[PDB]
RNA sequence: CGCCACACGGGGUAAGAGCUGAACGCAUCUAAGCUCGAAACCCACUUGGAAAAGAGACACCGCCGAGGUCCCGCGUACAAG
RNA sequence: CGAGUGGCUUGCUACCUCGAUGUCGGUUCCCUCCAUCCUGCCCGUGCAGAAGCGGGCAAGGGUGAGGUUGUUCGCCUAUUAAAGGAGGUCGUGAGCUGGGUUUAGACCGUCGUGAGACAGGUCGGCUGCUAUCUACUGGGUGUGUAGGUGUCUGACAAGA
RNA sequence: UGUCCCAACGUUGGGCCCGGUGAACUGUACAUUCCAGUGCGGAGUCUGGAGACACCCAGGGGGAAGCGAAGACCCUAUGGA
RNA sequence: AGCCUGUGUACCAGGAGGGGAACAACCCAGAGAUAGGUUAAGGUCCCCAAGUGUGGAUUAAGUGUAAUCCUCUGAAGGUGGUCUCGAGCCCUAGACAGCCGGGAGGUGAGCUUAGAAGCAGCUACCCUCUAAGAAAAGCGUAACAGCUUACCGGCCGAGGUU
């Protein structure tokens, strides 16, 4: 609810890796960035292949735990942590300050930053972020 | 297999010895194993009314002695609850030897019988002198 | 035994027989099969081309020289062709068969040592080449990958 | 070779912590099918006496006989829907909106409650209204709570509350059917949910045994042979092997036994009446008597004498409804003896 | 490379992005046609595939794209068919098409009905020990007629001695 | 040792059975597309779960007073708590 | 004949420990692997059916009770859908047991002049410790979120 | 015949809370760990990730190649008896 | 064999610092203090200093993003997955494929054999009509029939085949 963003990245047809690579370069920044239609956001390679990591991720674990998110909403927030030193102080403090959302909260819309859009029309070997979550058996909640 | 229209609390164990409700010649069983029985680790393999059981020959004439025979539990010690509530529990533990189609090896039953084993062994009850 | 244990060509040289006794004789029938009468008269001339050096124990030679041979058979017990494998198991070889104490193995056998490139077999053939089917089943129990190589032949 | 054997107990029913709550949280609602109504109903335990019945199972080779059922036996006074609680579909699933109260409270509902004494009923149904027709609605329950001060034999007056699912025909014409059961005073009874013969699911938090050993909090054997006789006798081989090197929490321990929150499935309603008829000579033992509406259920009820227990329609029943049984006899005979 | 298809006089096709539609006397039927770096569009009178790349996998489509336009113009014209024939031995078969699926009762004396449902505008008539699937649409077509025949499927025993069931007899 | 309760059904797949279909006019279950298909996978169901640091939501009561601790009689609870 | 995978068997090596990392078997209790014995779905058949045989996917669940032997293994019996195998310090002695191996007593056989020996057999022959840390099972007290009561949500987690 | 199937309940002394009395073993340091990897090839401390708010009570002992004993086995000593 | 035993040499031992995730001996590098600068190995999407650098091509397997190595496996054998380069032959006198039509007669050749008629076996394999058409290449029949290959013509239209 609110959320001081200085920068809106829309990641609709968007890389999510490329699109998550910027956003943490920014926040270290000091800049506050908010991610937005998550669920739109795709990832290239082979649909079959991509679910098998992605479940095998969710499976992992034991008592100490291996919390892995299901929905594109954690998926993406998750994918932003890596990119940064989220147990330093700096980190953590630049990791804080980013959101990732399902849809758009906002009323304006967010930018599509450079090198991160996919063109559908000379692309059919690529997944949703979405349809990677309603396969872990996220709840379609968008 | 059929129903036997009862709660059973089966009275015995492989390695028990009970009475041969028969003039087969056999007097004593073994309960050597329970038709259709699968246990657990450690499970001794129990045998109640109504179970076709594999036998082994105690006691009785020189030529039935040792030998594996198929039978029925006719009675058991143990209580045995019916449809309305009631506990019925017999006198002894005993079966009947029978063969391949469930046939008394013998002529006549020796004794009481529990009417459920009818509901399973026709020929068998249709050779009792006495149904409970 | 795997060939896994004597197919490198690791050791030095040992074929002096004057200082080797208990070798094992060769399971290689023959060297010159079809019509052996004959002289490489022949319009066709393929070759079995060996691409890695490796030692090849004479098990391998009989068995590929057979199976090509007693293919060959397509053609007749008395075809007219010429088979000839031009290698011959020289180097012996040893196992040891006490643990690493006086380890220099025992004679067991020996194999014969070809360089990549090699022909080790070589058929004559009038344009009648089934042999070139011999020869997949030949490299088919011998160590290395091979080149099924054709000489005088432009009958393409 | 070391025989097979399934685990010891289930892994299902975990951690095998004391409750939150002692009264049950249903965590799934039937299927909005028929018409609206109140998915849920409860009660006090009071114990337990066996009925005869005709056989009424069409597939059975005794329907039409006698047969003799253990049935405990609930007294399942009125409760009171209290106010309707309307949730809104979110990107984080569903969240409360507002509620819609009323005026006319049980003497005693503040001994739980700080019962409203200004709230605006029609703001509160106008917000709902609006959200449905945005289409942002979600499902709609009661918050609904019991009158102990009705039952004699639990010292409780304190209502327990809970809230329940509606669940009815279109959005619309059960929202509207929720708010005319408040409106009135909430009051609503068994009947007004269940019907004998139907199938329903029990929640309640079960008897509390405080720390038990794994013998008998997961069912592990005991030191059997001799091995019972040098020191240890209801403890457990090992806690696991070398590697890993930690105790995994799979392995069976000692602990908080009982006490805990179960929905048992499928229960059959013998039949729901009122006054003493199913009370027991004596009294139910560390009771009392009943006389006033109950229910008879058939078989067990987790949780022990005097527990509120839940009433749900089965959400995943396995036979067809068979209406009103006939009971020919309800034992009356004294539970002492 | 770039192919020309010249619509028929019976028919009218649009698209909107990746989908085309056809529409003729016999009906309306559509398609994705989603494949990287190939264009399909309706020029006028001529639909167009077309695309930049000429590598064999492209080329691929681009056939399969052409077949499946052409098989739209006739589907909306002259339409598809297939015929199929019940067949029994012992346990006379009966085939009701009872909604929008297909029931196959008494089937090797099955006391279970063996039921499918019909895909699409596909029409499933059927007159004594002869069916009829047509429609529009051949894909839908060409898998009612199939699932049909796969209803009776058996693995169980032997087929050349356990041979009931229907079949495709005739393919459009 | 007694008694009661413990699904089905959806969705996506493997092997596999097929549809349409080209490269390769034909053919082809696959290359693009699609129909089906395992006790396995996801959902369903039970149980835990605001310490989920994005640390939640709603209603009412209250901020000089709402509610709570101690106190007293007891347990549907309990090794202390 | 030729190419491999595994790391259950056996051997090789002598890297790790001789100011000690408790032995074999079993037992108890937990997790796993698939190269699948049963169970589900399939393909082939020298597939009529029934019963099989071979093969493919698949590790969710199951895979049990006994007679001799310390045995692992294995032999044997009767049941069974089937009575699969393997890894976890040949999992598991700060858990058990102590039959075997492997002390001191003693016998027999073989060897030895002898003391005495055995990759032979045999009878007897001991199982320590109050848990600091960590781990987990359950149970509390605080602090953070920032006045209270009641009712929920559900990120995720467990299940056979 | 409770050795077992298969465990149950009960009795007494402990155990748990309170008052009083009041040790010892052990301790290079640091220490909330888990999954992998690496390393003298058997890591709470290295490396990568994961998880982890602090304190306390009870428990049964998985790990610290846990504590206890300069290895009894084996070899070596121009050792001893 | 992270085995045993030589040899030459450089290193570790006794060698810091930079890189290699960590890691005695692999890469740079041999190092008094402090200071500024420029490089070496290695690296330039983020974690992380510096390119989401340029021209061009390949790969769809997440292959791969792994110099060396106990450490990074992957082999014989297979692939109309795809890209590139070459050679021979055929083709608008119409190729390659598909579809249509034709595939005739002497004659069901002789011989054997009850029988055999393209097609059990043996021998031969001749000429007519024609734009084609075997004394028949594959099925099929008890033997015939029937179904097709070779061979010819048409439709079609561009490259095709090895
Ligand atoms: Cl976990
Ligand atoms: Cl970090
Ligand atoms: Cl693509
Ligand atoms: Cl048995
Ligand atoms: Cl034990
Ligand atoms: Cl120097
Ligand atoms: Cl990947
Ligand atoms: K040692
Ligand atoms: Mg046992
Ligand atoms: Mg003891
Ligand atoms: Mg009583
Ligand atoms: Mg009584
Ligand atoms: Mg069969
Ligand atoms: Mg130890
Ligand atoms: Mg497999
Ligand atoms: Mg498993
Ligand atoms: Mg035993
Ligand atoms: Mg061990
Ligand atoms: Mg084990
Ligand atoms: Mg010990
Ligand atoms: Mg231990
Ligand atoms: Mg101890
Ligand atoms: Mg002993
Ligand atoms: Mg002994
Ligand atoms: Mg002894
Ligand atoms: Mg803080
Ligand atoms: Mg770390
Ligand atoms: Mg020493
Ligand atoms: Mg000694
Ligand atoms: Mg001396
Ligand atoms: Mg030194
Ligand atoms: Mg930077
Ligand atoms: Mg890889
Ligand atoms: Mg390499
Ligand atoms: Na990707
Ligand atoms: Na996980
Ligand atoms: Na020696
Ligand atoms: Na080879
Ligand atoms: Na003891
Ligand atoms: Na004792
Ligand atoms: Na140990
Ligand atoms: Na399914
Ligand atoms: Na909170
Ligand atoms: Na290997
Ligand atoms: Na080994
Ligand atoms: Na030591
Ligand atoms: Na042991
Ligand atoms: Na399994
Ligand atoms: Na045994
Ligand atoms: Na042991
Ligand atoms: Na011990
Ligand atoms: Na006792
Ligand atoms: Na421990
Ligand atoms: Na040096
Ligand atoms: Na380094
Ligand atoms: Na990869």
């Amino acid at each position: 609810a609110e959320f001081d963003a200085d920068v809106i990245v829309d990641a609709r047809d968007c890389i999510m890796g490329r699109v998550a690579s910027q956003v943490a370069e920014q926040a270290l920044d000091g800049e506050t960035v908010a991610v937005v239609n998550a669920e739109r956001a795709v990832i290239t390679g082979r649909e079959e292949q991509i679910v098998e990591k992605y479940e095998k991720r969710v499976d992992i674990g034991n008592d100490n735990g291996y919390f892995y998110p299901k929905r594109p909403d954690g998926i993406f927030k998750r994918t932003i942590r890596g990119m940064l030193p989220h147990k330093k102080q700096r980190g953590r403090e630049a990791f804080e300050s980013v959101r990732v959302y399902l849809g758009n909260p906002y009323d304006e819309d967010g930018e599509v930053l450079d090198g991160t859009s996919l063109d559908r029309l000379s692309n059919i070997k690529f997944v949703t972020l979405g349809e990677i979550s309603e396969t872990l058996g996220a709840n379609k909640t968008w | 297999m059929e129903a036997l229209g009862a709660d059973v609390t089966q009275g015995l164990e492989k390695g028990s010895l009970i009475t041969c409700a028969d003039n087969t010649g056999a007097r004593e069983l073994k309960v050597i194993s329970v038709h259709g029985y699968s246990g657990t680790k450690n499970r001794h393999p129990k045998a109640g009314l109504g179970d076709k059981i594999t036998v082994s020959v105690t006691k009785g004439t020189p030529e039935m002695r040792r030998q594996v025979l198929e039978a029925v539990v006719v009675r058991q010690r143990k209580p045995i609850r019916r449809p309305d509530g009631t506990r019925v529990k017999f006198e002894d533990n005993a079966a009947v030897i029978v063969d391949e189609n469930e046939d008394p090896r013998g002529t006549e039953l020796k004794g009481p019988i529990a009417r459920e084993v009818a509901q399973r062994f026709g020929s068998v009850a249709s050779a009792a002198t006495m149904i409970v | 035994k795997p060939g896994a244990m004597y197919r490198n060509s690791s050791k030095p040289a040992y074929t002096r027989r004057e200082y080797i006794s208990g070798i094992p004789g060769k399971k290689i029938a023959q060297f010159d099969m079809g019509n052996n009468g004959a002289g490489p008269t022949y319009p066709a001339q393929v070759e079995l081309v060996v691409e890695k050096p490796v030692q090849i124990r004479h098990n391998a030679l009989e068995a590929a020289r057979v199976a090509a041979n007693r293919y060959v058979q397509n053609s007749g017990a008395a075809a007219n062709y010429k088979f000839r494998i031009r290698k011959f198991p020289f180097h012996v070889i040893r196992e040891n068969k006490d643990g690493m104490r006086a380890p220099f193995g025992k004679p067991v056998g020996t194999a014969a040592r070809v360089h990549g490139a090699n022909h080790i077999f070589i058929a004559w053939v009038n344009p009648d080449p089934n042999v070139e089917e011999a020869w997949r089943r030949a490299k088919m129990k011998v160590t290395p990958t091979i080149n099924i190589d054709s000489s005088p032949a432009g009958n393409a | 070779p070391q025989p097979s054997r399934p685990r010891k107990g289930s892994l299902g029913f975990g951690p095998r912590k004391r409750s939150t709550s002692e009264t049950p949280r249903f965590n799934s609602w039937p299927s909005d099918d028929g018409q609206p109504g109140v998915q849920g109903f409860a009660g006090y335990k009071a114990g337990m006496t066996h009925v005869v019945l005709v056989n009424d199972e069409p597939n059975s080779p005794r329907e039409g006989m006698e047969e003799t059922v253990p049935v405990t036996v609930i007294e399942t006074p009125p409760m009171r829907a209290v106010a309707l609680r309307a949730y809104e579909d979110t990107p984080y699933g569903q969240r409360p909106l507002t509620e819609v109260w009323t005026d006319e409270f049980h003497s005693e509902l503040d001994r739980t409650l700080d019962v409203p004494e200004d709230h605006d009923p029609d703001a509160a149904e106008e917000q709902i209204r609006d959200a449905h027709e945005a289409g942002d609605l979600g499902d709609l329950r009661l918050i609904t709570h019991t009158v102990p001060d009705a039952v004699p034999s639990v010292p409780k007056k304190k209502p327990d509350v809970m809230e329940t699912r509606v669940g009815g025909g279109s959005v619309s014409d059960r929202l509207d059917h929720a708010l005319d059961i408040v409106e009135d005073g909430g009051e609503h009874a068994m009947n007004d949910i269940f019907r004998a013969g139907e199938y329903a699911d029990v929640a309640g938090v079960t008897k509390g045994k405080g720390t038990q050993g794994p013998v008998k909090r997961w069912g592990v054997q005991k030191r059997k042979g001799k091995h019972a006789r040098q020191g240890w006798r209801r403890r457990i081989g090992n806690l696991g092997p070398w590697n890993p090197s930690r105790v995994r929490s799979t392995v069976p321990q000692q602990g908080q036994t009982g006490y805990h929150q179960r929905t048992e499935l499928n229960k059959r309603l013998i039949d729901i009446g009122e006054g003493d008829e199913p009370t027991v000579d004596g009294g139910f033992v560390n009771y009392g008597e009943v006389d006033g509406p109950y229910t008879l259920v058939k078989g067990s009820v987790p949780g022990p004498d005097k527990r509120l227990v839940r009433f749900r329609p089965a959400v995943r029943p396995n036979d067809q409804p068979r209406l009103d049984p006939e009971v020919r006899y309800v034992s009356n005979e004294s539970n002492q003896g | 490379p770039r192919v020309e298809l010249e619509i028929p006089e019976d028919v009218d096709a649009e698209q909107d992005h990746l989908d085309i539609t056809v529409e003729g006397d016999n009906g309306s039927v559509t398609r994705r046609l989603w494949y990287p770096d190939i264009d399909v569009s309706v020029d006028g009178d001529t639909v167009v595939i077309e695309s930049d790349e000429d590598n064999a996998k492209t080329m691929s489509t681009i056939g399969t794209f052409q077949s499946h336009i052409e098989n739209m113009f006739h589907g909306v014209t002259e339409g598809w068919e297939y015929g199929m024939e019940v067949f029994y031995s012992h346990f006379p078969m009966q085939v009701n098409v009872e909604g929008d699926e297909v029931v196959i009762e008494n089937f090797l004396g099955e006391k279970a009905p063996r039921r499918t449902t019909i895909h699409g505008d596909t029409d499933v008539e059927i007159d004594g020990e002869e069916l009829t699937v047509s429609g529009p649409d051949i894909e839908a077509v060409g898998q009612t007629a199939a699932d049909i025949e796969q209803l009776t499927r058996i693995n169980d025993k032997d087929v050349r001695v356990f041979q009931d069931g229907v079949y495709i007899t005739r393919k459009p």
